[PDB]
């Protein structure tokens, strides 16, 4: 069992580039790799992103995922801020034992 | 006496001194006493073995202890511990050393495990294929000792039955491209793959094999206890049934057994004819002891069956007998254990196995194929061969009653002179054996792919 | 493939609280799973146990004595069965998808209940 | 005679390191000293193993 | 280059010069400049082994060595693939305690031997026999070390 961080939240004017990401207390993000999830208010979340390399038909290609391998923090782009993706986002992985959800963190624009 | 050990940290060094305290609190020797002495893990190769020989001959001990510590190099202290215990024939032991070299006691002189070897594990697979209604494997290996060692031991324990296993296809370590294997392994009717290699192989082969469609329906695995472990449990299909350890990396439990059976050993041997001291100074005697092969003889016959890890029986060549595996399955990336191992038996437990594709059943371990590719030569009145012409078809002949010929299209060469490479000019043969061929194909419903041989010799 | 919660609004405390759900336009005859993430207001999530569709189940460890799953493949629609409902259990409970592939990702979620004592 | 042995490891110990040195000559240096403090192992290439 | 040489102090005892019997050439040539390093060792010991080698390799920078030894250990030849694995300098025993061939090296270890492995031994005894018209025998064999390799 472990956790992972999104502190609190991020915020930033349009037309920025910042996006929060993943960081893994126990062992190292290399064999099970995790997944990005997107929960608009007040509807159930779907997803935005997974394995980092694919993406579901229809999403703009503005979210790109990373996994650095060096700190154990999985990183995300989201360059090209503007209004309409104001919602919650999410980490996801699984271990051997169980699957673990992230804290949560929503974007201001 | 003196005993000496060889751990990891400071803490298990005092659970090292607690544990020879109670040893000695159930039972207090006459004069002499029991010592414990202790060092730490400095690694330098060099430095590790000239410090331990100094740092316990120097204090004339009787055997020595050596742990395995967290490193992944798998070899560490044993390799330069074991040569200079071994070179004055003073017994060590082992604890979490499962490496399969260091069970042939003919580089190794004197060296005693306490978990069995990597190698020993093979012998359940031939009990998960006891009561399963299995006996056709095409089991993989590596090349390094411990794969020759594996496939070896069960060749040499699958002779009891008779049988035979099919293929023993091997990879060189450490590559990049298992393909070709794969592919040859493809094209059989056997359904069991006993897959053993190192942690990284193991993923390079799951990858390999998952683009060829290998981990469809009916297709059985079994896996050892290494190649689901840290990385090769992200890339392993569904339904694999690997292996797994009871007492693995407990390091107390362990420490209690190996002290329990040295103070029995040396309370029985304390009493002999003839005793000898041990050599004093890291330098200096260099005469090997007159007693070491008799404290090794007295210390494997020692049925020490109490304690806290079950009964301790050794064997022949100094491993230890009698594991509890507890046989594991892989459901939806959550290991699950379904069955445990006792000792010549096997116990299903009160789960549901879910086999690689899905389907819940007993899968099959044989297909029956039907393409039954023939060869076939060219003698005179019984196989003609004619070369065919342009147009698909070799010709349309008749008889004395009109009834036309049967032919079949002839993958032969055409290189009956020397030196000449074949042609492989897809001719024409009917005969005599053609048509006894057509019938039994009619009648036993299944098919044919003639082709002649290359070389023409009767064989 | 769309999955609805049938149980309204049943926050009776001190008892046992028995969420169903229900697929449309897809049969259980399959190789998936069926998974019931929970989702307190406020925090984070916390998944609960996923059950296949013929014969095992697979709980969370911490929570692994108080809840039973099971599924029927006749009325086609899977139910938990909570014992020991405490005043923690004021949550949102959901009911999504999985895919089995070879991955742990969840298909489209379902609607959602206010299941709170 | 073990006069002769010495002489013949000592031969084909010089062959070997001639024809290395006439092949792609790189002759490495010795190993600095069997205690230290750190040095990861990494053979440039096989010397004279083949 | 510079290859280092030594000996056990057996009933081969002799001087530098006797020991080094370098001439003009070997056989044929090898005009490589080379010289040779003579040592003695009373008794063969680990700690004494380990310093000597390693003491020496910290001098002239040796690239060889022919330890050949008077005693009767395995042990010794285990050592020296010891030593040989984490040094990087080539060795090779020539007689006594490096020339009992041992089962399987490291894969990164470089120690070659002089003796003959068991194979070799087992070849030897089948042709003597058919020499001599002997084809009907029953060997037998008590438990030993690599006694499964004789057999299979």
């Amino acid at each position: 069992n472990f956790m992972l961080t999104q502190p609190h939240s991020v915020s930033e004017s349009p037309g920025k580039t910042v996006t929060i990401s993943c960081t893994r207390s126990s062992g190292s993000i290399a064999s099970n790799y995790v997944q990005w999830y997107q929960q608009r208010p007040g509807s159930a979340p779907t997803t935005v992103i997974y394995e980092d390399n694919q993406r579901p038909s229809g999403v703009p290609d503005r979210f790109s995922g990373s996994i650095d391998s060096s700190s154990n923090s999985a990183s995300l782009t989201i360059s090209g801020l503007k209004t309409e993706d104001e919602a919650d986002y999410y980490c996801q992985s699984y271990d051997s034992s169980t699957v673990v959800f992230g804290g949560g963190t929503k974007l201001t624009v | 006496v003196n005993i000496g050990a060889v751990l990891s940290t400071r803490k298990h060094e005092q659970m090292f001194r607690e544990a020879v305290n109670q040893a000695n609190k159930r039972h207090g020797s006459w004069k002499i006493q029991l010592n414990a002495t202790s060092v730490t893990h400095k690694p330098n190769a060099i430095q590790m073995a000239l410090s331990v020989c100094e740092d316990l001959i120097s204090s004339q001990v009787y055997a020595i202890l050596v742990s395995h510590p967290p490193t992944p190099n798998d070899h560490f202290t044993p390799t330069p511990v074991s040569y200079t215990a071994g070179f004055y024939r003073i017994p060590v032991l082992g604890l979490t050393t499962r490496m399969s070299i260091y069970s042939d006691k003919s580089i190794h002189l004197s060296f005693l495990r306490t978990v069995p070897p990597y190698s020993h594990q093979s012998s359940v697979w031939f009990e998960m294929m006891r009561v399963y209604s299995w006996n056709h494997i095409i089991l993989l290996v590596s090349d390094d000792h411990e794969g020759r060692a594996a496939q070896k031991r069960l060749e040499t324990l699958l002779e009891e039955r008779e049988s035979k296993a099919e293929k023993v296809l091997q990879f060189d370590p450490g590559t990049k491209n298992v393909t070709a294997l794969l592919m040859e392994a493809k094209e059989l009717e056997a359904r069991v793959i006993i897959l053993s290699a190192s942690e990284d192989d193991a993923a390079t082969v799951y990858r390999a094999a998952a683009m060829l469609n290998m981990t469809g329906s009916g297709y059985v695995w079994l896996v050892g206890e290494r190649e689901i472990s840290g990385n090769a449990l992200r890339y392993a299909p569904d339904g694999i049934l690997g292996l797994q350890l009871i007492n693995g990396k407990n390091e107390s439990a362990h420490i209690s057994d190996a002290v329990g059976v040295v103070a029995q050993a040396v309370h029985e041997l304390l009493e002999k004819e003839n005793i000898t001291d041990p050599p004093r100074g890291c330098v200096g005697n260099t005469n090997i002891w007159k007693t070491g092969p008799l404290f090794k003889r007295v210390l494997m016959s020692s049925k020490y069956a109490d304690g806290v890890t079950g009964r301790v029986e050794f064997n022949e060549d100094g491993d230890r007998k009698f594991a509890n595996y507890s046989i594991m399955n892989l459901q939806n990336r959550k290991l699950v254990q379904v069955g445990i191992y006792n000792g010549t038996h096997v116990i299903p437990n009160d789960r549901k196995i879910i086999w690689p594709g899905g389907e819940t059943e007993k899968p099959r371990g044989y297909q029956m194929s039907t393409r039954l590719k023939i060869v076939t030569i060219h003698q005179e009145p019984f196989v003609y061969v004619k070369p065919t012409l342009s147009d698909g078809t070799c010709k349309e002949e008749f008889t004395v009653n009109g009834d036309p010929v049967k032919k079949v299209i002839c993958t032969g060469p055409n290189d009956t002179s020397p030196g000449s490479p074949r042609h492989t000019v897809p001719q024409c043969c009917y005969g005599f054996c053609i048509d006894l061929l057509i019938k039994l194909a009619r009648t036993m419903n299944f098919t044919y792919e003639v082709h002649l041989v290359a070389d023409g010799k009767f064989g | 493939l769309q999955l609805q919660e049938s149980g309204p609004g049943l926050v009776k405390p001190s008892q046992t609280l028995s969420l169903t759900c229900t697929v449309s336009g897809g049969s259980i005859s399959s190789s998936n799973w069926w998974s019931w993430v929970r989702q307190p207001p406020g925090k984070g999530l916390e998944w609960i146990g996923e059950i296949y569709h013929s014969g095992n189940t697979n709980y969370n460890p911490s929570l692994k004595s108080r809840v039973t799953v099971s599924v029927d493949k006749s009325k086609n629609q899977f139910s938990l069965k909570l014992t020991s409902v405490t005043a923690a259990d004021t949550a949102v409970y959901y009911c999504a998808r999985d895919v089995s592939g070879g991955v742990n990702w969840f298909d489209p979620w379902g609607q959602g209940t206010l299941v709170t004592v | 005679s073990l006069e002769a042995r010495v002489r013949d490891g000592i031969g084909i110990l010089t062959t070997a390191a001639s024809s290395m040195l006439e092949k792609f000559s790189y002759i490495p240096e010795a190993k600095a000293s069997c205690y230290g403090q750190m040095e990861r192992p990494e053979v440039p290439m096989h010397t004279l193993h083949p | 280059l510079n290859i280092a040489v030594m000996l056990g102090h057996s009933h081969d005892v002799t001087e530098r010069e006797l020991r080094t019997l370098w001439g003009p050439e070997q056989a044929a040539g090898l005009p490589l400049d080379v010289n040779v390093v003579a040592l003695l060792m009373n008794r063969t010991d680990p700690k004494s082994l380990i310093t000597h080698v390693c003491d020496l390799m910290s001098g002239a920078r040796i690239h060889g060595l022919v330890f050949g030894d008077d005693t009767d250990q395995e042990a010794v030849a285990q050592m020296l693939d010891f030593i040989s694995s984490h040094t990087f300098v080539p060795i090779l025993g020539i007689h006594g305690g490096a020339s009992m061939i041992m089962a399987d090296k490291d894969p990164t270890s470089t120690f070659f031997q002089f003796g003959a492995s068991i194979q070799q031994q087992a070849t030897v005894m089948l042709k003597i026999m058919q020499d001599y018209d002997w084809h009907v025998f029953s060997l037998v064999t008590t438990i030993f070390p690599g006694y499964r390799e004789f057999i299979s």
